[PDB]
């Protein structure tokens, strides 16, 4: 044929070079994300930074609202993120007409995975580099987190993290859930759910971040919303109201 | 798309792929055609070494292209079916449309034309076959003998020989034919054809297959019995010229 | 294999250069256009008793006013003829009259451009360019007698005389000295025979040469074996009496 | 290496563009010297026709696209024809659809797009030919320079072919004078011949090499061909 | 056209007020003279504050409406919130190319926060017309005089709810193919509030 | 512009081998220990469940998929190749048989349909071939219970027990010795846990085994509690508690 | 594009060969063995399944024996996968001849088509060919019993005893000697089994390492009834010849 | 190194350095599967050394965990292989 | 490393294909163009290089219109920039017909984005080597956007690209701070002209001809128009006053 990394075909070893390099250096773009599940919400915190004072940070987007209710958190670069967004959006909409029902996280995950795989076998396309975390509060499962990753592999989570502070986030939640004997915390108001998230975040990444350095996306039953800049400071001050 | 290159120039103004097509023919079996002025004889090898072949369903080297026209070859059988099929269709196409029996020149142009296409056109390679095409034009008693190469070129020849040891059989034939006095009788032109093809088959008198074409669809394949007789005779001739 | 779009630092394509190499290996074709005709002559060559030498010729008729003699690969000149007949026939039906020899060369040269992988400008269906160059000779009622040299590269020039083939370097040089602007059809044919004799390593017979002519009361006319030989018979004696 | 990025037309290289593209710009200089000049009411094209021999007849270096338009080539011939047909097609359709002649500017921008498409296509190639396209539309007199990678510039005057820089020095001096003569054809024409013979330095000029074409406010596409260029030297 | 029809209440309208636009329609389907559904929904969402009133055949309108839903979800998300003008055009485009097999009479009425309430009327062959308030269906004709006199500027929310209730109740009386429940959707800066009146309510009111 | 790739990416090497099939197989050897047993009173297939994360669902994860109602498949190889392949196998099985002959394809016939997908993909360029091997374990009422192997190229062969993945040969030895036909399904479940304990060490549970059987019926697997008309599924995947119960049963 | 991202192995060689074809025959010479003995009251077919086990089924004895018709069947030497596409298409090519003329295809036509498809994969497309060689076990009323072999190159030859697969060389050297020019089925069966043992290393020749089919005329079975021997009928014939050792 | 084998190496290095009833082996058996005897000894030794440079005298199961997690990676690679997750 | 310098159909370990790097480089190798967002609008200005008096003013402006209210200017290579725009135009005509509304500046960013990104999933199509700064006023506010050649793009408050990118961001960043966003659209022409002047200091081998255009909802009424006449002429003077030399 050609070679195993000038076109996409098996390696000597049965590996795929392109999928493993797609895992690595697409999360080192100054991005770190976590998603945790509420009681009647789903919270995402994700880093999101602007290096100029001349770059309007509103257009800067890496939590997208796929539908009115669906969110998708992308870890990886904006050229890739919009190829996956266009696909996601289209899939969401199509689903809504044809099957008469709102798009579940899991179905979207599964569909996108199989598609990426096909593009992985192709000798004139690449797998996208992006890692896609699809969030809502389904009325067919409660709060949900389902994540696809780039190899055509995808799997459901109850809480997930990405970027190399994966270990830190996990351990804090694991110990906590083993003690309380639940993997979802119980609290109604979204506000208290974001405070729970921050607590585990601050400890784990070992830092706190500004309003414009964060972006927080909240899933609720039949809405997904992003928190304004003042709204993200309100929460950071509110734990410090306690202190 | 697989209309892209698969046949490229040489720097010498040949084509690599046509030079390599001719080699397969040489390794191959030998076919010959020798002309009288009443017939055209075609000899074809059937050198069965092994005795476990059943030879009524072991492929022949003689095809009808038309009822008054034959094609013989030396080269890969697999490729030759593909050419043989397109050439039968073309005889019937003329017959249908012109209301006329087929003329030898046009068929030769056709055989030449498919091979010529596949060198010129991309994502195809030429056939592994050289052919001899012979027959008689309608209402005509003079012999016709054409040679085509998988280059796609074409020529007429009074006699021509192809495949393995082409040199040896040309060289011999050249001493036993003149255009000014070619043979009138079937027996002596056949004697000459069997004698050339003896000298390269090694042992053969059932391994040599003669088919003699007289004007307009009198096409008759001589048998082993008959051939063994000419070989005896040739062994008598070679101690009358000692 | 070899690029189909890759040029030399000068900017002359590899494929074009390679086209020029096959041309130089055929047997000479020589044309002189005069004021009463166009003469096209070829060396057919080969004489054998196992060869039918007067059944093969290199001067083929396109139309009742157009011939071509070739030099180079002969198999290639069959595709060029198939395109050329179709184009001329369709124009005679639409406007009832002769097609121009320059016009024909351009229509053919357009399909000489395909080779290789396709373009988005053009669908390239072939694999190599044509390895034969041609002298196309004709008559039209609006420029009289003419002679044209088509190169497979794309360039076509009108000439009053031109030689192509292996032995063209010598041949052309002779053409100029012999050429003048009161040259006639009958002289030109005799002269052709002189040139052909000179450059042969053999005796000139009509089973190694063929003549042809154009007169406008008969169109493109092949000077037959019987007439060509009578002309050869007359040559040998007259030359062999200047010594 | 050279051989690494050369094989197909789909690769960029650290230079900022592909090697092959530069080789297409280089070919133009090989082919025929053609100068382009305009005043503001007429625009003049002067071209040297070359052949190969004594007994060869000239190849035309002016191809008339319309009865108000024509162009000169310099460089590779076969592409210059494939382009002149496209321009013919573009022209006609404009007239059939929009009743429109086809502006020089308008044509340039369509031609550019066609050129990008054939430089992203891998089997495709740069054309390897530059063109000086002249016209008088209702935009005024025009000269455009077309390059076979999609570079289109509107100019007062320019040259492509043998010592372009050569002619350009001449034109840049005599510029201010000739361009303000507006309403006299002959002067601008006379400046064209005066220029072209000084670019030359290993060739000479003669009557039947030269061919002049003028288009303008009162000159519909007209060629002075052979003999009739004598009266502009 | 197609093959098969379900017939519909054939009295729809959108009337604008101060706080936006209120859309109102009657719903009741029949197949023949058989009452397929007493209670039905003819108020269909294409966007969150932008609904439409479906008229012609049920079948044709649904098939179009799906196509419009699909485009408008993707517009919303990507290009920002739609307008009624944006909807109106999608409805027209399909309708005009497919006028020979579909038949759709649509009033698209929407509430925007950048152009307020908007009414775009799509004719049965397919056209885009803005009008200040619109009446469509085949019972609108009888109620042209009433709506124009009492249609007045800067209406109060109740006064417009009475006005639409009255408009449709006179049309439902005189017209025969009209009947069943009145559904309405009040489209304001406060959301969409949905009202339903059973047969016994509007007749009196 | 656009693709032009039509040249086969699977080609012959000087020995008579096919580079792509050789490569793909290395992946399969390194893949998760899977086996299949025909108990004669059923068929039991077991495969390793795994978790990515403890905070990760493994409900979504697919290690045992039902290809058609009475038939399950399990694999060793490349997970993404497996997922797409299952899909094309499900589709053709439903369209071309389930109201044409009025029932599911027979096991051997379904193994051939998979075989074809993989072979199309090996012949043709634009795409590399599938990198997978399957164990298709089944029941069809016209062949009983069956076990097949499907290779990466699409070569298949019949088996009555096997294992593929890492540590195959020894796994087959324990299975060969313990089972020799005419055996309860339950008993084959017990044997299967024993073969895999010896095969996998470091930590072992029934919460890291995912077990499916084809070898039961419930009324719930006719899919209705009324009056029969047909037989229906016999695929049943067990929950983790039931598997721990069979681990407790000696 | 694809020029420098691909190669051309479907071109000729400086001997006149094609790379992939020559290689394809090699693939076949280490695959399992198929043997064809044509008799004049029958066809005897034998195949060795190289390696058999009690973990494989040995019960399926169509593993290399496929019927393409009730009058033509092939014995396969090479891959199952490669085999599958030509079988399915051959069976289809049958039905077409059958529909058109209401009569079954001769063997020879069906071979010539097969070979043309196989030539085709190296002739255009850039594709790879199959890597499986077929032995045609077949009928005509023009030619009696027929025995062919066709190859991935697409050359095809008439036989009355042939082998392809491994150990070809050993089987054919014994077979040519012990051949009788016209012979009955039962005699063929004795000859075959005798040859078979001494082509299978050490004590290994068993019924369950063999696939056997015979095609007999019968007189409780129809003219040209193909019997594809299932285990138990192999067990019988081995004991009768006594060759089980 | 099989499971009984790794277990010993954690214990033997763990004797040599500070330890307490927190120095939970059960955790560790999941964390390490079959790395050479060289590698297990290397890591256990380094983690006691690294804790003490972070200005901790005590070693706990917590302490080994925080040292390890830092050394093992600094880039993010998603699960294990492409063969199974 | 390698394969990623010729292709885009496979993924670099650096996360950034070497061919993509070369595309950015040709952008910095063009001219300066900039874009200024203001409190009602956007103003665009470009340095047009003067080489010879054989070039004609305002026919080789590098400002090209799309729709009615989007002005598009670029740095890099001319052919890439025009083809990219011609595609924008075609999508824009399609847009207008279908949705009966003008094409957004955010929409157009996406349209361009998807054409570039498409050519960065394929080795068989070669992408664009220009950064295009564009913007306008629409139904949903004023927008400045910059499209970079990866298929990365965002909305900015201010933008520069080209040779003079750095000097331009400096001079812009001071002026934007001083103002709330860039004050009035009138003011913005004067400000622009200062930015071009500072950006010229990286050229100094060619003279320049100043060309500005604007799109303003308070002094153009939502249309893209050139800034010429009096307004351009006061702007040359303002630049030459404060910036000396």
């Amino acid at each position: 044929a050609g070679y195993d990394r000038h076109i996409t075909i098996f390696s000597p070893e049965g590996r795929l070079y392109q999928v493993e390099y797609a895992f690595k250096a697409t999360n080192q773009t100054n991005i770190n994300s976590l998603a945790v599940r509420g009681k009647d919400c789903t919270v995402v915190i994700s880093q999101k930074k602007v290096p100029d004072k001349l770059l309007d940070p509103t257009t800067v987007s890496y939590i997208f609202c796929i539908s009115r209710t669906i969110g998708m958190v992308v870890n990886g670069p904006i050229p890739d993120a919009r190829n996956a967004a266009l696909r996601a959006k289209a899939e969401a909409a199509e689903f809504r007409y044809k099957y008469g029902y709102d798009m579940p996280c899991d179905v979207l995950a599964k569909r996108m995975a199989n598609l990426s795989q096909i593009y992985t076998q192709r000798a004139y396309m690449r797998p996208l580099g992006v890692i896609l975390t699809f969030v809502s509060v389904d009325e067919e499962l409660g709060p949900s987190i389902y994540k696809t990753d780039p190899a055509g592999y995808y799997v459901g989570y109850k809480a997930t993290a990405t970027g190399p502070k994966q270990q830190e986030i996990t351990t804090n939640l694991e110990n906590h859930f083993k003690k309380s004997k639940i993997d979802h915390i119980n609290e109604e108001s979204w506000e208290k759910v974001v405070e729970f998230a921050i607590t585990h975040m601050i400890d784990a990444l070992g830092t706190e971040f500004s309003k414009n350095d964060l972006e927080v996306g909240v899933a609720t039953k039949d809405k997904f919303f992003t928190l304004s800049a003042e709204n993200i400071e309100e929460r950071l001050v509110a734990i410090a109201e306690q202190d | 798309g697989y209309d892209r290159a698969l046949s490229i120039f040489s720097p010498d103004g040949h084509i690599f792929q046509v030079e390599y097509a001719l080699e397969a023919v040489k390794r191959g079996t030998c076919a010959v055609g020798v002309k009288g002025k009443n017939c055209v004889v075609l000899g074809c090898e059937r050198r069965s070494t092994l005795k476990l072949q059943d030879t009524r369903i072991t492929p022949s080297k003689v095809s009808k292209i038309d009822s008054h026209v034959v094609l013989s070859f030396s080269g890969l059988n697999a490729d030759s079916r593909i050419l043989i099929e397109k050439a039968r269709v073309e005889a019937q196409s003329h017959r249908l449309t012109l209301e006329d029996p087929v003329t030898v020149e046009y068929l030769t142009r056709y055989v030449a034309g498919v091979q010529q296409r596949y060198t010129q056109s991309g994502g195809v390679r030429p056939f592994g076959v050289s052919t001899l095409i012979a027959g008689f034009d309608p209402r005509d008693d003079e012999p016709k003998l054409y040679q085509t190469e998988p280059s796609g070129i074409y020529s007429s020849w009074s006699a021509q020989t192809i495949g393995r040891n082409s040199k040896t059989v040309r060289e011999f034939l050249e001493k036993n034919y003149d255009r000014k006095e070619p043979p009138a009788t079937v027996e002596e032109c056949v004697k000459l054809t069997v004698r050339s093809l003896l000298e390269v088959v090694q042992t053969g008198a059932k391994n040599i297959e003669i088919t003699v074409v007289k004007p307009d669809s009198d096409i008759v394949a001589l048998s082993s019995e008959e051939i063994n007789q000419y070989v005896t005779q040739i062994e008598q001739e070679k101690q009358e010229q000692q | 294999d070899r690029g189909v779009s890759t040029f030399s630092p000068e900017g002359r394509l590899f494929q074009v250069e390679y086209s020029l190499e096959a041309i130089k290996l055929g047997s000479t074709a020589i044309g002189i256009a005069t004021k009463e005709g166009v003469v096209l002559g070829v060396e057919k060559r080969a004489t054998s008793p196992l060869l039918e030498s007067d059944s093969i010729e290199k001067i083929v008729e396109i139309d009742r006013h157009i011939g071509c003699a070739m030099s180079g690969l002969t198999a290639d000149a069959r595709s060029m003829i198939e395109h050329a007949r179709t184009a001329a026939v369709t124009h005679n039906l639409y406007y009832d009259e002769d097609i121009n020899v320059e016009s024909l060369t351009q229509s053919v040269c357009d399909l000489a451009l395909r080779f290789g992988e396709g373009a988005s400008g053009e669908e390239r269906l072939m694999s190599r360019p044509f390895g034969v160059a041609l002298l196309i000779a004709g008559h039209d009622a609006d420029d009289g007698y003419q002679l044209f040299h088509a190169e497979p590269s794309g360039t076509f020039y009108r000439y009053n005389a031109k030689a192509i083939g292996s032995g063209s370097e010598g041949a052309q040089a002779e053409l100029l000295n012999e050429w003048h602007s009161s040259l006639t059809l009958k002289e030109a044919e005799l002269l052709v025979l002189k040139i052909l004799k000179q450059v042969m390593e053999e005796k000139l017979d009509e089973n190694n040469a063929q003549l042809s002519c154009i007169t406008k009361q008969d169109g493109f006319k092949i000077y037959d074996n019987e007439k060509t030989a009578e002309l050869i018979k007359e040559l040998k004696e007259k030359e062999a009496a200047e010594s | 290496f050279r051989n690494n990025y050369d094989g197909d037309t789909v690769t960029f290289s650290p230079t900022g563009r592909l090697f092959q593209v530069e080789y297409a710009l280089e070919a133009i200089k090989q082919g025929s010297v053609t100068v382009g000049l305009r005043s503001n009411t007429h625009a003049v094209l002067v071209a040297l026709k070359r052949n190969a021999d004594e007994l060869s007849s000239y190849q035309k270096k002016i191809i008339k696209c319309d009865e108000h338009m024509g162009l000169s080539l310099a460089g590779l011939a076969p592409d210059a024809r494939v382009l002149s047909n496209y321009l013919r097609q573009q022209c006609n359709y404009s007239s059939l659809v929009f009743n429109r002649k086809l502006a020089v500017e308008r044509a340039g921008h369509l031609l550019c797009d066609k050129a990008q498409k054939n430089t992203q296509s891998y089997g495709g190639r740069p054309y390897g030919v530059g063109l000086l396209i002249i016209g008088y539309d209702k935009s005024g007199a025009h000269l455009l320079e077309f390059q076979p990678s999609g570079n289109v510039t509107e100019l007062y005057g320019t040259a492509i072919g043998a010592r372009s820089q050569g002619a350009k020095t001449y034109l840049e001096r005599t510029l201010d004078t000739f361009i303000k003569i507006d309403g006299n054809p002959d002067e601008l024409i006379k400046a064209g011949v005066e220029a072209i013979s000084q670019s030359l330095r290993d060739e000479s000029l003669t009557v039947d090499n030269l061919s002049i074409a003028i288009v303008g406010k009162d000159t519909p596409f007209t060629i002075y061909d052979g003999e009739a260029v004598a009266k502009y030297i | 056209l197609k093959k098969g029809e379900v017939s519909l209440g054939t009295s729809i309208m959108a009337v604008t007020f101060k706080d936006g636009v209120i859309l109102g329609a009657d719903s009741r389907t029949t197949t023949g003279a058989y009452i397929a559904n007493r209670v039905t929904d003819k108020l269909t969402r294409v966007h969150d504050k932008i609904w439409c009133c479906r008229s012609g055949s049920a079948a044709d309108t649904q098939a179009i409406a799906d196509i419009v839903q699909y485009h408008l979800e993707l517009y919303t998300s990507q290009y920002g919130t739609p307008s009624t003008e944006t909807a109106a055009s999608v409805f027209k485009e399909l309708c005009y190319e497919n006028k020979d097999n579909l038949t759709a009479g649509i009033i698209v009425a929407g509430y925007d926060d950048k152009n307020k309430g908007e009414v775009y009327t799509i004719p049965l062959g397919g056209s885009v017309h803005k009008l200040p308030y619109a009446i469509a269906g085949s019972g609108s004709t009888f109620i042209y005089g009433y709506c124009d006199k009492n249609f007045r500027e800067n209406m109060s929310k109740e006064e417009t709810v009475d006005f639409i209730k009255h408009s449709l109740s006179q049309a439902i009386k005189w017209d025969g193919s009209s009947g069943g429940v009145i559904r309405m959707v009040v489209l304001t800066a406060a959301g969409v509030e949905r009202l339903i009146f059973y047969p016994d309510e509007y007749e009196q009111l | 512009m656009t693709d032009r790739y039509s040249f086969s990416l699977t080609t012959f090497s000087p020995s008579g081998k096919l580079g792509q099939i050789d490569y793909a197989l290395t992946a399969v050897k390194q893949g998760v220990t899977s086996l299949g047993i025909k108990a004669t009173n059923g068929v039991v297939i077991a495969t390793e469940k795994k978790s990515s994360s403890p905070l990760a669902m493994s409900e979504t994860l697919s290690k045992v998929s039902l290809l058609t109602p009475d038939i399950g498949a399990v694999y060793s190889g490349m997970g993404p190749d497996y997922r797409v392949l299952v899909d094309k196998s499900r589709k053709v099985a439903h369209t071309s048989y389930k109201r044409i002959y009025g029932e599911y394809p027979p096991t051997k016939l379904l193994v051939s349909e998979v075989a074809k997908i993989m072979q199309e993909a090996t012949q043709s360029g634009g795409v590399r071939p599938f990198g997978v091997s399957l164990l298709i374990a089944g029941h069809d009422e016209f062949n009983g219970f069956s076990l097949y192997q499907v290779d990466p190229s699409g070569s298949y062969f019949p088996w009555k027990a096997t294992a593929i993945g890492k540590g195959s040969v020894a796994a087959k030895t324990f299975l060969e010795k313990r089972w020799n036909d005419e055996l309860e399904l339950e008993d084959a479940i017990h044997i299967a846990l024993l073969t895999l304990k010896e095969s996998v060490e470091g930590e072992f549970n029934g919460d890291t085994i995912e077990l499916a059987i084809i070898g039961d019926e419930n009324p719930d697997l006719l899919g209705y509690t009324g009056i029969p008309t047909d037989k229906g599924p016999r695929f049943r995947k067990l929950t983790s508690q039931e598997i721990n119960d069979r681990l407790e049963a000696l | 594009g694809s020029r420098r991202y691909d190669s051309r192995t479907t071109i000729f060689s400086p001997e006149g060969r094609l790379y992939q074809v020559e290689y394809a025959l090699e693939s076949i010479s280490h695959a399992g063995t198929a043997i064809g003995i044509m008799a004049s009251d029958g066809i005897v077919l034998a195949a060795e399944r190289k390696v058999t086990s009690t973990l494989l089924e040995q019960d399926t004895s169509t593993e290399k024996l496929y019927k393409l018709n009730d009058k033509i069947a092939v014995a396969v030497a090479g891959l199952t996968a490669d085999a599958e596409i030509l079988i399915n298409t051959a069976r289809i090519h049958a039905q077409n001849y059958l529909k058109t003329y209401n009569e079954d295809i001769p063997v020879e036509i069906l071979v010539r088509r097969l070979s043309d498809i196989k030539q085709g994969y190296t002739q255009h497309g850039g594709l790879r060919p199959f890597g499986v060689s077929f032995i045609y076990a077949g009928y005509d009323d023009r030619y009696g019993y027929q025995l062919y072999t066709s190859n991935p190159s697409g050359n095809y030859t008439g036989w009355k005893a042939i082998s392809v697969g491994a150990n070809t060389s050993a089987a054919q050297t014994l077979l040519q000697m012990d051949y009788k020019d016209d012979m009955k089925v039962d005699d063929a069966i004795e000859l075959a089994l005798k040859t078979l043992s001494k082509t299978t290393d050490s004590s290994a020749l068993t019924y369950d390492r063999l696939e056997f089919a015979t095609i007999r005329k019968g007189a409780n079975d129809g003219e040209v009834y193909q019997k594809i021997f299932k285990p138990q009928e192999i067990k019988d014939i081995l004991v009768k010849t006594g060759i089980t050792k | 190194r099989d499971r009984r084998e790794r277990r010993l190496i954690f214990g033997t290095i763990a004797s040599k350095m500070s330890l307490a009833p927190e120095a939970d082996l059960d955790s560790l058996i999941i964390r390490n599967d079959s790395l050479s005897g060289a590698v297990i000894a290397a890591i256990m030794q380094e983690a006691g050394l690294r804790a003490v440079r972070k200005n901790r005298y005590v070693i706990l199961q917590s302490d080994l965990e925080e040292a390890y997690a830092t050394q093992v990676k600094t880039d993010n690679t998603v699960d294990k292989f492409d063969f199974y997750k | 490393g390698t394969g990623y310098d010729l292709s885009n159909s496979v993924f670099s370990p650096d996360g950034r294909n070497f061919q993509v790097e070369y595309a950015v480089k040709a952008v910095e190798n063009g001219t300066t163009s900039i874009g200024i967002k203001c409190n009602d609008g956007v103003v665009f200005a470009v340095e047009k290089l003067i080489t010879s008096k054989l070039l004609v003013p305002q026919k080789n402006v590098k400002i090209q219109v799309v729709d009615r209210h989007i002005g598009c200017v670029y740095s890099g290579l001319i052919p890439d920039g025009r083809h990219l725009v011609n595609r924008g135009r075609e999508e824009a005509a399609s847009f207008k017909k279908l949705y009966k509304t003008p094409i957004p500046i955010p929409a157009f960013a996406d349209r361009l984005g998807q054409y570039v990104q498409a050519h960065t999933l394929y080795n068989s199509v070669r992408p664009f080597g220009v950064s295009t700064i564009f913007g306008g006023v629409d139904k949903n506010g004023a927008h400045l956007y910059m499209l970079e050649p990866s298929g990365s793009y965002w909305g900015y408050k201010g933008a520069a690209t080209g040779k003079g990118r750095q000097s331009a961001k400096a001079e812009l960043e001071k002026l934007v701070d001083h103002h709330p966003e860039g004050l009035s659209a009138r003011e913005a022409v004067k400000q622009a002209a200062k930015i071009i002047y500072l950006a010229h200091e990286d050229n100094k081998e060619k003279d320049f001809e100043l060309e500005i255009s604007w799109c303003s909802l308070s002094e153009t009424n939502g249309l893209h128009k050139f800034v010429k006449g009096d307004l351009l002429q006061e702007a040359i003077d303002f630049a030459q006053k404060e910036i000396n030399g």
